[PDB]
Order: C-alpha cells, then sequence, then structure tokens
C-alpha cells in the first residue's frame, strides 16, 4: 500500500499535490500544464513546442550560460516535454536542492527573455529537426496517423508544425501563447521521492504566487473530433522493415469505457520476437504471428485525450509477403473481441491489468508523471483501490458491447511506411472489419 | 391475329413475364451503379504528394 497522494491549492489556483517515498533520496519536483500543441490554431501552430526550447535559452536574471550552471551545480537535470494536450516541466535532483530546483523551474516559466536573437538562433535548429524526425519510424507513424485521423482539426497537427510558421514565430506571439495557457488554474506542482508536501507548498507560495489566474477557470482536464476513416501510404521500398498502424476512434479519459478499452487492449496485447518470454505468451495473436513469423512486433495502444481517443495496433515486419496475412490475422483477432471472448480472455486481461497499472511506476519520474497526468486529466489522483475497483466492474458483455459499437464494422485509419506493397487498398482492409460467418 | 397466336402462343405470358425482368433489372442496374461507385470511391479519390528523393 503506497503513500497516499497529498493535495493542495494556492490561492490563484494553482494545484501542489505531492506523494513522499522515505527510501529514496531523490525527489522530482515539476509543473503539468493541461496545454499542449491543440492550444494553437493554423497559423501559430508549432509556438509550444517552440517556447520548449527558449524556456531554455535565458531568464531576466540568469542568462543562457549561468541557467546551465546553475543546474550543473545542483548536480541533477532539468527535462521537459511538450505534447498535444500536455505541457511538462520538470527537475530531478538531490533531497536537499528541491528549493533551487522549485525556483529555477518557477523562473524559466514565469521570467524567460524570448530574445529576438534566441528567437532567431532557435528558428534554423528547430528548421533542422523537421528532417531528422523522418528517422524515427514509430513517430512518423503516429504523426500521420493522427494528421489523418482528425484530419483538418487541431488534433491532427504535428507538434512541431510547419516549416513556414518556424520562420514566422515573433516573440510577440510566444508570450501571447503562455500568458493565454500557462495559468494557474491550468498548472499543477508536482513532487514525489523525497518531497516534504508542506515544503513544497511553501516553495509554491514563495515562487509561483504571481501567476496569472484565467477569466474563466474551468476544471482540470476539460476539453469536436470527428474521425475520418482514411489511409496514408508512405511506401519506401528502400527500407527493410514496413511500420504500419492501424487505428479506430478509441475513447477519452473520462470515458464511461476508458477500462473496458484497457482490458480489450490487454486481450490483444503486445509482442517482441527480441524477447525471450514472447513466444509463449497467452494472447491468440501472439501465438499466430509468432508461430508463423509475420513480425518483428505489434505493440496494441489506447491512447485518450480529453474529447476522444485512438485505440489500435502498431506492426512491425521484415516479412513483406506476407503483410496480408498479418493484417488479416490482426483484424481477425479484433472481430473476436465481439464475437467471442467470454470470461476466459477477459479474467486473464485483468489479473494482468491489475498489476500492470501498479507495476508501471517504478521510480520518482514515473510516479511525478503518474500523479500529473492524472491530475490535470481527471482533476484527481485515482487511489489504487479505486482503480482496482473499476477493473473489476469490466465483464464480458461490456467488453463486448464495447467492441461491437467501436470496432466492429468500423472506419480505420491506417498508415503504412516502408515496403508495404503487400498491403492491400483501404477496402480489403476494412473489410476484415467485421466477419461474414457472424 | 389467330394465326399469329398460333405461331407464338407464349406471347401473353412472355411480355408478361418480360415486364417483370424489365423492372427488376433495371432496379438491379441502378443499385449496381451507386454499389461501383461507392466501393470505388477511395482508388477514384486518391491523392499523391511526391517529394522527388
Ligand atoms: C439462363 C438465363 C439467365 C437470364 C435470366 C433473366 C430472366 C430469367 C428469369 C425468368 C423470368 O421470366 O423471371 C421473371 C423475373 O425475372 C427476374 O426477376 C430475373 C432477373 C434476375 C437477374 C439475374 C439474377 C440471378 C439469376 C441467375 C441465378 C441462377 C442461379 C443462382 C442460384 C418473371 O418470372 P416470375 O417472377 O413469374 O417467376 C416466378 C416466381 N415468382
Amino acid at each position: 500500500v503506497s503513500p497516499k497522494t497529498r493535495t493542495s491549492n494556492l490561492k490563484n489556483g494553482l494545484t501542489i499535490a505531492s506523494e513522499s517515498n522515505p527510501l529514496v533520496q531523490t525527489a522530482t519536483v515539476g509543473v503539468w500544464i493541461d496545454a499542449g500543441s491543440r492550444n494553437e490554431n493554423a497559423y501559430n501552430n508549432g509556438t509550444a513546442h517552440f517556447f520548449e526550447h527558449l524556456a531554455f535559452k535565458g531568464t531576466d536574471k540568469r542568462s543562457q550560460h549561468q541557467l546551465e550552471l546553475d543546474i550543473e551545480n545542483m548536480g541533477g537535470h532539468l527535462n521537459a516535454y511538450t505534447s498535444r494536450e500536455s505541457t511538462v516541466y520538470y527537475a530531478k535532483s538531490f533531497k536537499d536542492d528541491v528549493p533551487k530546483s522549485v525556483e529555477i523551474l518557477a523562473d524559466i516559466l514565469q521570467h524567460s527573455k524570448l530574445a529576438e536573437s534566441a528567437i532567431d538562433r532557435e528558428r534554423e535548429v528547430i528548421t533542422r529537426e523537421l528532417e531528422e524526425v523522418n528517422k524515427q519510424y514509430e513517430e512518423v507513424v503516429f504523426d500521420h496517423l493522427h494528421a489523418t485521423a482528425f484530419m483538418n482539426q487541431p488534433l491532427g497537427r504535428t507538434i512541431l508544425g510547419p516549416r513556414e510558421n518556424i520562420q514566422t514565430i515573433t516573440n510577440t506571439e510566444l508570450r501571447k501563447f503562455i500568458t493565454e495557457n500557462y495559468t494557474a488554474d491550468r498548472m499543477v506542482l508536482v513532487g514525489a521521492g523525497a518531497v516534504d508536501h508542506d515544503a513544497l507548498v511553501e516553495l509554491a507560495e514563495k515562487y509561483f504566487s504571481h501567476l496569472p489566474s484565467s477569466q474563466s477557470p474551468v476544471p482540470l482536464g476539460t476539453p469536436i473530433p470527428n474521425f475520418v476513416g482514411s489511409e496514408v501510404r508512405l511506401r519506401d521500398d528502400t527500407m527493410p522493415v514496413a511500420h504500419i498502424a492501424i487505428a479506430v476512434e478509441g475513447v477519452s479519459w473520462t470515458s464511461e469505457d476508458y477500462y473496458t478499452a484497457l482490458v480489450a487492449q490487454a486481450i490483444i496485447g503486445n509482442y517482441d520476437r527480441a524477447v525471450g518470454t514472447s513466444r509463449h505468451q497467452g494472447s491468440r495473436l501472439s501465438n499466430i504471428v509468432s508461430e508463423n513469423n509475420l513480425a518483428n512486433s505489434f505493440q496494441s495502444f489506447s491512447t485518450s485525450y480529453s474529447d476522444t481517443g485512438l485505440w489500435g495496433i502498431y506492426l512491425t515486419s521484415e516479412n513483406t509477403t506476407q503483410i496480408d496475412d498479418l493484417v488479416h490475422f490482426t483484424l481477425k483477432e479484433w472481430n473476436r473481441l465481439s464475437t467471442s471472448v467470454s470470461n476466459l480472455q477477459v479474467e486473464r486481461a485483468k489479473s494482468q491489468l491489475k498489476a500492470g497499472l501498479l507495476l508501471s511506476l517504478d521510480g520518482t519520474t514515473y510516479v511525478a508523471e503518474d500523479i500529473g497526468r492524472q491530475l490535470t486529466t481527471l482533476g484527481r489522483r485515482v487511489t489504487p483501490a479505486e482503480v482496482e475497483a473499476k477493473l473489476e466492474a469490466v465483464t464480458e458483455h461490456d467488453v463486448r458491447a464495447w467492441a461491437q459499437k467501436t470496432l466492429y464494422d468500423k472506419d480505420i485509419a491506417l498508415v503504412g511506411l516502408g515496403p508495404i506493397e503487400g498491403l492491400y487498398d483501404y477496402n480489403r482492409i476494412r473489410n476484415d472489419m467485421s466477419m461474414m460467418r457472424w | 391475329a389467330f394465326l399469329t397466336w398460333a405461331a407464338e402462343p407464349e406471347h401473353d405470358e412472355r411480355k408478361k413475364l418480360g415486364l417483370k425482368a424489365i423492372i427488376v433489372i433495371s432496379a438491379m442496374l441502378g443499385l449496381s451503379v451507386y454499389i461501383k461507385k461507392f466501393k470505388w470511391s477511395p482508388i477514384k479519390n486518391r491523392k499523391f504528394i511526391y517529394n522527388p528523393p
């Protein structure tokens, strides 16, 4: 039984949330923000990611060099990432270096210079990032997947933004973005590891008290996406491995079917030929794929956003003449979530998930990430007892009913990259979303 | 008229069955056009972006 997550607020509406672990000597403090690329329009798309670069380029007090030195002297590191719906800035340090790290984070968020000289310098760095993501195939596949599934909608945009915007982002629009979005009612100060809650609340009162509040404070994790069944093919015969993602519209964080979608995802599960145990996994798709050498790997996913999600699978394969079999067998396993699953698969997946949801949190950064994610998506940290009860509530009838309305005979978004000549056209893929025998 | 009947006594039945066939076949022709267009639309609508390597 893990220690209780303590939660306090300031007057501006900044949440402070902490989970102490007296067995570790490091601490992760940081700021989770309920804001990301999805808050940009088409003209300033790329701003949030641009800011993340400039946040480390110097503040009104410390210059770029002083900032570098200050963190080096702390002993730990700082890290940041911007996603579609969430931005994070955190600092891992020693137990007693926590007040320094809170002070540095408060500085780079509130008091960053955003000097025209630095904007102009990063404008080239970010331009080079556009031509080097090209190598991270999983990311290429998932960014095309969002672009097509949410065609011409904010969730469909990339985080980097178009080349055109990178050349035209000004310090004005950067400042406007962080003034509109980085407000106290959208922010959570999180501490995990060797942190005292009462100490962290004091540090928040010292550094984050002059944060603007938004005019209309909605609750944390408050959002209309119209999924497009569609396909992107990026054939490249010179690549040896095909990367394929298939997804349907999934569930939001606060859906009533959130746990049902996780259980369904665990029934298919993951596979990787490089792991020794993977040939012995219980999943039917795992057995088909391993016995027939259809794939190097597959990874089921159920990605959630505030108002939508994507549920699907990501496959990698060198077997270029049997891509058709791989896709066929995968979608016939999805069909069985509608037609065939019983208490056998459901109770096995529940067993595996009851542990999996706890196992994931195995270090201070994972704990901080869990507190921050849950506070910015649900407005509260959900206790493991509540999670165990929501999983236990999932029956085989729930899984069948969910799959029948979410998967069965539904449109998919499909992305293929690499030697995908053997991937059939959209209709033949989408025809495997149902079974004529049922 | 009588001799015409003697040569082709199936005449009346044949033309009524032909009316039924014409109607059914025409409806099936119309539906087959809808279905062909429906199934072909992903191919007809396909778009390309080429970036020369």
